[PDB]
């Protein structure tokens, strides 16, 4: 019911759009990806905190942390913002301040 | 995360813990550069809480944290909380992170970048390792 | 970015 | 009172860790919880205060 | 923190009926009760936020 | 009150119920006269609590009450915060009640007056009923 | 639990300083009166209200309800603030105010 | 004081 003090991850699988939509339907929308279903879950606390994928072999942030199952399965698929769909907002966010 | 395992201490540099003035934490974030951090729309972030960066083990008074105000909250406008879709916040510090060790920042994608099914990401957290 | 100087260990 | 007072907290399918007050009935006062971040349900409140203004008595 | 935050909430001898905040350890965050007005022990605040300034995380 | 009853409504016209400015009940107190109503120090009445006078049915919005606003609280200076000794506070109300069929004013006792073990007398309020 | 909506009433009997000591000893003070123990008991909200017995005929404030049981308990003696051991600080703070 | 003009039923 609490926290754990110490810091934690997980690996787990990106999910294709049309997987995840396998059991959240239309729920699942433009700026959203799915990642996991495979034995861990995300879970109340690990909002907004990232999902990193190598790139070029340097970590690249391609999820932010955002819901899924309501109890946490790890079963289900997690779901988060998916930061490609984002990332020219932030760039212009960063450029006019 | 539930199922997940403790990590190496400072090994995701880029985790910060975002906390209410009481130190209470209810959210994750990840510095882009050392004066920003994204995060998720839905943390309701405002410029009361804290940044805590370098942070390993919330329970250990004597880590050394860098603790960072924040300057202004800037929400994605098109943020749906019906929907929860564009689910994205940026933090402008008022104080820059000191990078070191174990404070640094993650790489941003390319709009156009394709990262596949299937393929074997990480994600890190606080969050509850138990429903 | 994305290079820890203390570098990550996963299960797996 | 609203019958929305009377339904157990909702923390929602969202990953935060947000503390938020729900008026329970059984004991007659508003208590704390935590609030996953989206679609909350209307016995959610930022303070006591308002969370007794509201649902008070119910 | 101080080991005085992880006892349970005490009401007390007298017959008040009045809403006090204690640490919830167990939860990790502060939580309502009702505290009887006198011989209060030392979980136990008048607001959410002495509370969690004074045993958060324990 | 713990396996006491009903009271018939109004028939304890002195009792008023203290509550915070939400209308939660947190003691309750006695009118002595129009002006004034005792209670226990350790119920730590301030001037943001109100007097409620002529209630019965807390639960019923439509009842006539009197929401009396409190001028000033003088608790007993005796008052022993360890022992309990001396649980005494007065309330003086910054508008006098109209006294009426269902409120109005208990007598009190002059300091030499006896009163037997044995004699049956009667307790009043909104406390619970079981633990 | 929660309290009655609904005004109670109960009628108890004084008791002797000394068999209300029989069972609370030494923390019965000179400004305490106990009452009960006879199958009813004042409990949490009852706090502040009114000990009344009658006098010529007319209701007068014996006790106000203090402290107790820590659970209520019908069988233990309520202890009251004793109001001819106050009354005078009473009738002195009514006459400068 | 002291004489409610509804009186209490006490059983």
């Amino acid at each position: 019911a609490n926290t754990p003090d110490r810091l934690q991850q997980a690996s787990l699988p990106l999910l294709s759009n049309t997987n995840c939509k396998k059991y959240w339907g239309t729920k699942i929308k433009d700026a959203m990806i799915c990642a996991g279903a495979s034995g861990v879950s995300s879970c109340m606390g690990d909002s907004g905190g990232p999902l990193v994928c190598k790139k070029n072999g340097a970590w690249t942030l391609v999820g932010i942390v955002s819901w899924g199952s309501s109890t946490c399965s790890t079963s289900t698929p997690g779901v988060y913002a998916r930061v490609t769909a984002l990332v020219n907002w932030v760039q212009q966010t960063l450029a006019a301040n | 995360i539930v199922n997940g395992e403790e990590a190496v201490p400072g090994s995701w540099p880029w985790q910060v813990s975002l906390q209410d003035k009481t130190g209470f934490h209810f959210c994750g974030g990840s510095l882009i550069n050392e004066n920003w951090v994204v995060t998720a729309a839905h943390c309701g972030v405002t410029t009361s809480d804290v940044v805590v960066a370098g942070e390993f083990d919330q329970g250990s008074s004597s880590e050394k944290i860098q603790k960072l105000k924040i300057a202004k909250v800037f929400k994605n406008s098109k943020y749906n909380s019906l929907t929860i879709n564009n689910d994205i916040t940026l933090l402008k510090l008022s104080t820059a992170a000191s990078f070191s060790q174990t404070v640094s920042a993650v790489c941003l994608p390319s709009a156009s970048d394709d990262f596949a099914a299937g393929t074997t990401c990480v994600t890190t957290g606080w969050g509850l390792t138990r429903y | 970015c994305g290079v820890p100087a203390i570098q990550p260990v996963l299960s797996g | 009172r609203p019958d929305f007072c009377l339904e157990p907290p909702y923390t929602g399918p969202c990953a935060a860790r947000i503390i938020r007050y729900f008026y329970n009935a059984k004991a007659g006062l508003c208590q704390t919880f935590v609030y996953g971040g989206c679609r909350a349900k209307r016995n959610n409140f930022k303070s006591a205060e308002d969370c007794m203004r509201t649902c008070g008595g119910a």
